[PDB]
Parts: structure tokens; C-alpha cells; sequence
RNA sequence: UCGCCCAUCAC
RNA sequence: UCGCCCAUCAC
RNA sequence: GCGAGCAAUGAUGAGUGAUGGGCGAACUGAGCUCGAAAGAGCAAUGAUGAGUGAUGGGCGAACUGAGCUCGC
């Protein structure tokens, strides 16, 4: 009944005529990771409750697991792949997608392959503030290496560099076309050039004031064109690199501490504010019960550690070591939650490093 | 220095080497780019690319005479197993601008360097999911005309059945590369290669089988058709 | 420069909040680092806090001015964290430091306080 | 038009040199953000540059990737005490891949730089 | 009742399957304890694969039944760990076990293999 | 110990 | 120019 | 069988190799630790073994330089 593919979701009956097909309400290569490995969204439940509505029941998938999801949430999902919704889909697109659907199938199928790998910098804003000053710094060498490309390659050509001021496509000119008695009208059509453009160009081939390059003197210009374009590849690498990481966001507490141990912690307090407010020396007892009450009421020994005793280094651990370890975990919290409250900036993974240096030095120390 | 001539099967080609000797070889898909590091080869107007048969299971099997070769210019294929190929990306070449080449990885790396040479070989698509679970990538491929499997995993005699049970049309083939050790390290060779036969035989008609030694040893090349 | 600053200063005040530290520590009642200084600034008892320009990472003492404001008491920032140290007597870095009684400089912390009181303003 | 273009070779080759100083100045004050000790260690700009290009993620070290590109035993005494004692804190294996292909196209950089010496002569 | 015990096992072959262990034990190529069954249930010809009735958490186990799905291998279970680690031949106790080579046991597989793909259909 | 795919380059 | 074996310290 | 051509102002040998990144051929699979010692606690829902970095002693290692070619 379902099938499941790229430029939607679909539905066939059993004689394999189509129903409906619906198109997806997010970004296709992360609607494709979900329903690829059994997981089952918004889209595909609007199609089913389609389904529904017209009067099936029977609803066959082609996957076990996205199947599973669906009995699991509670519809009346089986399983098979061979099923002859995907039978009808799979062995003929031109009926259903267009003619053109290998297009839509290659723009999300890269996208996927490109982006099936996970993702976790310690510091990644500043990690990215390096890539900023990155395409700052690769312009900066683009505007010094072309400039020193129109100078040399208008010595043999000077009727181009107040007609193609635009870089890249000078670049591409002396790269792909390269000594000046190749030019023909059809060669600048293969270069992306109009027209109004190729009237001109073509009007300097019988009467350039340029003096003359030999065959292996152009060579070396074209090898300078040849790595430029290079350059502007590493453009790319870095739009396709700020357009991906500089999207991102991540709590500090959330790794240092974990989450659960994280949002109690700032509830012990009061709130983050007072998380980000308090001293250390607070910060270590928050939340130990009654040792807290008889060391003030009744005038005992101070509690060496509150909540904080469920973190994960000091829990488990012997005796010598857990005090030592819950003042520096006290000071490292009230850093972190500082950093989540006033700045939302992520340095979690260097936080975590110092304190396991200082737990390092605890060992090499008792 | 070199003379460029067609080859016994369409969209493939043979060079004269400065050696003396044939060496096989693709008119590049499009000319200028480079692929595996390789010798691109330029002639007057055109470009080609050699197809390695001393480090290339396909192209030393061409060498050792293989016989039936289904993948043609204009057509739709699968590929299990492809990374981005010294040995396979050269079906890209030989099915050119008009046909359909998935490429289907579970090597969690090395499909990545196959993402940027697409920008221009537009005529592929490469997807990531066990070749195993023909279920994995079910919503970005087709029916095609021809499978092949070139890894030797220990699961090969199902990632070739199964996927052509999904994925192969009637009057459709295939190609398989089965060394032995994959499924038994202690018995015979040709006596594994026996229990892969019979069982490929379970499904398909067996057209060709070939072995690769005196390049490389222990391995054979199986080509099959669905009815 | 860090973003905790409320109000720009020349080395006017500040070298005399510097030297202020310098002689409240062996005529008066003072402490040193941020916890001391965050526990004296939370229960009120610091009369002047001081903290550093080039805390790294900077979100460490960047509670202490609103917190300043939250008790009512005047507060001032000083140019490096081991010469704040070094003034402070010990022979590392500090972030911050809190007078509880100036001791013989008097005068000298009402004179920083009525000034800082013409900047938080 | 060749004895014009022996100036251009000349100016070249310096424009080239300072091209490379200013991305490999790029390549040294982000790759502190993962392992900055290599930047007083390694004062030659390709050395720093093949670093990147072969080890990639400054987690993956071993002696192989020091002694074949020509370190010594003598710097090999340091990197390697520094696997998780670096005052550097960590880019992933993922975020990294970006800064690796920055250190292949700047080693096709001095490959630019030697075509060029190879025509101020010509 | 756990979900992977997903059909009813009679008063016949669940004794086959304990003596198949029992039998395998010193004569076939065996596994014990469900990781070292999912690494060879995984990887090459496993034969038979057995399970615990009393397995809890049941989640360490309910992996087993899809995983038997996907790669066309049967399974069975007992009702107890306890028996089927003493079984194995182990005085603790043991979730389940995978059959590599039968040894003996090859005629007691094959029974088992014919009989339960019959049942559950 | 023994194989299979992978980019980039050579004598 | 490079590898291998044994004994040994810190975490 | 014998002669002929080339060569220290350079004969001979080799279609083969380098550098970088994963996967596959069923990780070990039950011991460990405390105790005077029987014993006790942990363990197949995983005992134990297999780390990285550094310090010290020992062991071993590979272009030739004249041959090549032939007619009957």
C-alpha cells in the first residue's frame, strides 16, 4: 500500500493503481534519514490518516522497522518490501514523478551522502570564526594572484581586462581558452559569454596591440589560471563549511555535568541566574539535606559535597580523591553555568579538560 | 605518444601504449577532470582515461577474456560496493550523458570522495546503506538493467540475489567478483566457488564464469541474466 | 576587551584602586580570588570590589557588576589579572578582589567610591 | 614580449611567497585551536603544511607521519608528549576535513612556487 | 511475558534445543552469553541460536528475533537462564547461546530447523 | 599471518 | 636510511 | 661452429612500484580479588588479557660496471 521515496510519500492500491502521493514539510535528506532507518514523520502520518479517511485499513510499508513505528504508535501497519506499491513506483517513475525525476533523485541522494556523518567540536563558534577570517584571507590572495595574472597576461592581450573585470570569469579565460589566437566565436559560448560580449573579444582577433607569448611561455600563466581555480574550489569548501557549522548551538552544563544532573542542579539553586550568581563554595553543597542543616543548626562538620556527589567522576570514586575532585567540579560548574547564561558560547570539551588534567594531577598527587 | 581505437564491447576503447601493447581505457566523461590520480590520455579534440587492469578486478578480468559484458551506453545500472572506483568508475564513462549509474556504499568513509566528482558526473548518484539490506536505500533508486557486487563481503551471494529481486528487471543481468576465504577460508577455491554456483543457479541463468589469476588469485568473476 | 564593562575609564581611578589594594591589605581586612570575592559580594560585607580587564575565558567574574548593582556597592575593573595578584601578595593570577575594611585608606576608598558614584549613573 | 615577462616572474614568485605566508599565518592560527605547540616547534611553513595535509586530526599521531616527512629524532622529543597535554583544546574528525583540504591546496601552492622558479630561469 | 518469546513453545523441542547445547558442548564450535551470540549470530554460518524464557530486562535480548529475521537463521527458547548457563556448562548464568558447528547435535538442528519453520507460519 | 575497496603519485 | 626484541617508569 | 656489430665519452637487469583512509578471514570468553585458610564478593546482562607517552640494554639490513645483439 505505502511506498517510500524521494519526491514524496505515496500510496498504491492492491491492483497497483496510485491513490495519493503528498510532498515533504521539512528539508528532504533529513525526512530521507529517518524513513531510510525506520523512523517514521509528519508527512507520512498526513498520508496515512489520507489513507484512513478514504477507507483502508490494510496498511502494508516496505520497511520492518518505519512498520514498527507505525503498529508501536498504534496503526495497522505490516511489512513488504516487494509489495506492489513499490513494484508500480520503482519500475516506472514517468507514470507519477515526470520525466526529469532522476534530477530530484540526485540533489537530495548527494545532500544525504554528504551530510551521513556526526558532528561535535569542543569550541565550534571559534572554530568557525577562524573560517570567516578564512574567506576574509581567501579573497585577500584571490585579489593579489589575479591581479598579478591581468598584469602579465595583458602583455599579449590587453583588449580583455576592462571587458571581463569580474575575476573568476578572467580566470576561466585564461585557464580554458588560454594563448589569444585560440579565440572563436564558439569557444566564448563554451566559456558562458553573450553576445554583446562576443562582438567585442572578437573585434581585437585581427588587430590586438599585445606583443607575443610563445608556446611555452603561456604554459606558465595557464599552470598560475590552473591553481586560481583551485582557490576558488576552496571558496566553495568554505561556503558549503559556514553554510553547516555556523548554524549551530549547544548548552555547556549539558556536557560537562549531563543534562539530568545539569537541569537539577540549577533548580537547587533557585535558577540558572543564581547558578551563574553564587560562589563556588555554595555551588559544592546545593541540595545535601540534613548533613547541610546539622553542620549549620547543630554546628557539625561542613558536607564535602551536595547533588554534585552524583557526578560521574566522584560517585563511584575512593575516598581520597572524591573532596579534592568536588571543589574543582565546583568551580568548573559555576564557569559553565556563567558561560550558558550570560555569553551562549560553547567551550564544554576544554572545561572537561582542565578538570581532567586537575584529576590526572589528583592521581600523580595521593 | 599513443593511437586511440574502439574496444570488442560499445563505449569502450583501447590505446597502442609507446610499449608496444593494448591498454584499455573510457573517453572521459567530461575532459580535464581527474578521477582515481590517473594517466588521462588527450587526443585531437577528445580526452580518455585508462582503465588499470594490474590494480582493477574489472579491467584484468577484460584481459583474461571475459566474454559477456551486459553495461552499454544509454542504460540503467546498480553498483554494490563502489567507493568511487579505479575498478568502477569507469561505467560512468562507458553509459555516458544519456543513461543511470547508482552507487551504493556500507564503507562508512569512502563514498565522500565520490560527492565532489559528481558535481560534474551527473549521470551518477551515490548513496550510503548496507548493500546486505537492499531495504537501505529504497527510496533513492529504481529498477535498472544491470547489478554488480566487487567487495567480496562474506554476505555476496545475497547482496546480488536479494538486491536483484527489488531492483532487476525481465531480460535484465548481472555481475558478481566471489573469492572463497569470504565464506570458507579451509576448503577448496573452485570447491566454494561450486556452493556459489549452485546457489546463483538458484535464481538466475549462469552465463559466464572466469578466473582471475595470473593477475589476481583465489578470486572469480560470474556473470548471470534474469529471465 | 571584555563585555562586563559598564562605563569607559583612562588609568584615572584605576591606578588608584590598585593602590588602594596595596595598603587595605596589611592595614585593614581584605580577600582574594573570585569565589572569596563572589562570597563577600553575595552577603553584602565588601565594601569595594576590583576585577581584572583580560579574564579568559572573561564569563568567570561577569556576574559581579549586576550583582554590585542587584546590594547596592560600588565596583571598578584594573588592566591585568597577575598584577591584581601580585598587589593581592600571592604569586599567581587573581580575577578579582574585596575589601571589607580599608584599614588606614579610608579617605582614599570613599574618595573611589563618591567618583564611581559620578559613572554608575 | 619576454623581457617584460621575466619582471612578472620575479613579482610572481614574491606575490606567490607572500600568498603562502598568509595562508599558512591562516592554516597556524586555527590549527591552534586543536594543537598549538607545532607553531614555535615547526618554523617552516611546509612542514606545518604537510602536518595538516597527513595527520589531519591531531589525535591520529605516531612517529611515521614526523620521521618520513623528514623531522628529526630530535623534534620527534616533542609532539608526541603532547597527545593530550597540549594547551589546545579539540576539533572534531568531522570539522576537520575542512582544514586538511585548506593544507593539500596550499601544498599545490608550492608546487605554484616551484613552476615559477622553473621559468625565472627560462 | 516477554515480546520476544513471539510464538508458543510446546512440551516437545524445547529439550532438543537444551540437549543440542548439552551435546555441541564438547563435539561442535559453540558461543555462550548474548553478546558473544550477537557477534556470532552476525558473523559467518551460525547453525541455531537458543534463549532464556526469563530474561530481564527483556530488551538485551528482543534484538535477536529481528536479527534472526534479516539473515534467514531459526531460534528457540527454555525457561530459564539459570539451567541454560549450566547447560553451556558454566556455574553462572547465560541469556542465550549460538551453534557455529552442530557436532553431534546436526540431525537435533534439523529437526528443530524443519519443525519450527512449519510452526510459526 | 592472509585478502578487498578507496584517493593521490611514480620507475 | 629504517625496523624488531627484551627490560623499565608516569597516567 | 666460426666470424661480425656496439661499448667505460657507459653494455646489462626490469610492466612494475610508492604515500595516504576504511572493511573482511567468527577479538579473548573465564577468570579475578580480598582472606591464616576452609571461605567470601564480583562475573557470559562479560572476569581477565589487548593502551598512549616516555626511560634503558640488545639485534639486523641488500646497485651492478660489461655485457648485450646477429648471420649460415
Amino acid at each position: 500500500f505505502i511506498s517510500e521515496n524521494v519526491r514524496g510519500i505515496y500510496a498504491f492500491d492492491e491492483n497497483g493503481n496510485l491513490i495519493e502521493k503528498r510532498y515533504f514539510t521539512d528539508k528532504p535528506e533529513k525526512v530521507l534519514d529517518q524513513l531510510l532507518k525506520g523512523e517514521i514523520t509528519k508527512d507520512l502520518e498526513e498520508l496515512l490518516n489520507s489513507l484512513k479517511e478514504k477507507g483502508y485499513d490494510e496498511f502494508v510499508f516496505e520497511h520492518p522497522e518505519l512498520s514498527r513505528r507505525a503498529k508501536e504508535l498504534g496503526f495497522s501497519a505490516t511489512t513488504e518490501f516487494p509489495n506492489i506499491a513499490g513494484e508500480r513506483l520503482r519500475s516506472n517513475p514517468e507514470e507519477f514523478l515526470g520525466e526529469n525525476w532522476f534530477e530530484e533523485y540526485y540533489k537530495v541522494g548527494v545532500a544525504l551522502t554528504r551530510m551521513r556523518i556526526q558532528e561535535q567540536s569542543g569550541a565550534r563558534d571559534k572554530m568557525v570564526i577562524q573560517a570567516i577570517e578564512a574567506l576574509d584571507d581567501v579573497d585577500k590572495v584571490i585579489n593579489l594572484l589575479v591581479a598579478r595574472l591581468r598584469e602579465w597576461y595583458s602583455l599579449h592581450f590587453p583588449e580583455l581586462d576592462e571587458l571581463l573585470p569580474k575575476h573568476p570569469q578572467y580566470v576561466a579565460f585564461v585557464k580554458t581558452v588560454g594563448h589569444r589566437d585560440n579565440i572563436n566565436e564558439e569557444v566564448l559560448r563554451e566559456l558562458g559569454l553573450s553576445e554583446e560580449k562576443i562582438k567585442k573579444i572578437l573585434e581585437a582577433k585581427e588587430k590586438t596591440m599585445g606583443a607575443w607569448m610563445d608556446q611555452t611561455d603561456i604554459e606558465v600563466v595557464r599552470q598560475l589560471a590552473e591553481e586560481i581555480d583551485r582557490l576558488y574550489q576552496l571558496r566553495k569548501k568554505l561556503e558549503d563549511y559556514i553554510d553547516r557549522a555556523m548554524d549551530d548551538v549547544a548548552p555547556n552544563l549539558k556536557a560537562l555535568v549531563g543534562a539530568k544532573l545539569a537541569a537539577r542542579l540549577i533548580s537547587l539553586a533557585g535558577g540558572l541566574r543564581e547558578l551563574a550568581m553564587m560562589p563556588s563554595s555554595t555551588i559544592q553543597v546545593l541540595g545535601a539535606e540534613k548533613a547541610l542543616f546539622r553542620h549549620l543548626r547543630t554546628g557539625a562538620k561542613p558536607p564535602k559535597h551536595g547533588v554534585i556527589y552524583q557526578y560521574p567522576a566522584i560517585n563511584r570514586s575512593p575516598w581520597w580523591q572524591r573532596g579534592k575532585i568536588a571543589r574543582a567540579l565546583a568551580g568548573k560548574l559555576a564557569i559553565a553555568a556563567r558561560v550558558d547564561y550570560f555569553s551562549g558560547e560553547y567551550i564544554a570539551e576544554e572545561l572537561k579538560k582542565e578538570l581532567e588534567a586537575r584529576i590526572r594531577e589528583i592521581k600523580e598527587k595521593y | 605518444m599513443v593511437e586511440v581505437k574502439k574496444h570488442k564491447f560499445p563505449g569502450v576503447y583501447v590505446v597502442i601504449d609507446d610499449d608496444g601493447s593494448e591498454k584499455i581505457a573510457t573517453k572521459n566523461l567530461v575532459p580535464g577532470q581527474r578521477v582515481y590520480g590517473e594517466r588521462v590520455i588527450k587526443w585531437e579534440g577528445e580526452e580518455y582515461r585508462i582503465w588499470n587492469p594490474h590494480r582493477s578486478k574489472l579491467g584484468a578480468a577484460i584481459v583474461n577474456g571475459l566474454k559477456n559484458f551486459p553495461i552499454k551506453p544509454g542504460k540503467s545500472v546498480l553498483y554494490l560496493g563502489i567507493a568511487s572506483g579505479t575498478t568502477a568508475s569507469h561505467v560512468s564513462d562507458i553509459v555516458g550523458w544519456e543513461g543511470k549509474i547508482y552507487g551504493i556504499e556500507f564503507s562508512p568513509r569512502v563514498l565522500r570522495e565520490l560527492v565532489p566528482i559528481v558535481e560534474e558526473r551527473r549521470n551518477i548518484i551515490p548513496i550510503l546503506g548496507d548493500a546486505t539490506k537492499p531495504e537501505e536505500y529504497r527510496a533513492l533508486v529504481t529498477k535498472v538493467d544491470v547489478i554488480f557486487e566487487d567487495v567480496a563481503q562474506p554476505t555476496q551471494a545475497k547482496i546480488l540475489i536479494d538486491n536483484a529481486k527489488a531492483y532487476l528487471k525481465r531480460g535484465g543481468y548481472g555481475m558478481i567478483a566471489v573469492k572463497s576465504r569470504s565464506i570458507d577460508v579451509t576448503k577448496e577455491p573452485e570447491q566454494v566457488f561450486k556452493e556459489v554456483e549452485r546457489e546463483l543457479s538458484e535464481y538466475f541463468e549462469v552465463i559466464e564464469r572466469l578466473n582471475l589469476e595470473p593477475y589476481e588469485k583465489d578470486h572469480a568473476l560470474f556473470v548471470v541474466r534474469k529471465p | 576587551k571584555p563585555s562586563y564593562v559598564k562605563f569607559e575609564v583612562p588609568k584615572e581611578l584605576a591606578e588608584k584602586a590598585l593602590q588602594a589594594v596595596e595598603i587595605a591589605r596589611d592595614t585593614g581586612k581584605i580577600r582574594k580570588g573570585t569565589n572569596e570575592t563572589t562570597k563577600a559580594v553575595e552577603r553584602g560585607q565588601a565594601k569595594l570590589v576590583i576585577i581584572a580587564e583580560d579574564v579568559d575565558p572573561e564569563e568567570i567574574v561577569a556576574h559581579l557588576p549586576p550583582l554590585c548593582e542587584e546590594k547596592e556597592i560600588p565596583y571598578i575593573y584594573v588592566p591585568s589579572k597577575k598584577e591584581l595578584g601580585a598587589a593581592a601578595g600571592i604569586e599567581v593570577a587573581a580575577a578579582s578582589v574585596a575589601i571589607i575594611e580599608p584599614g588606614k585608606a579610608r579617605d582614599l576608598v570613599e574618595e573611589i567610591a563618591m567618583k564611581v558614584k559620578e559613572l554608575m549613573k
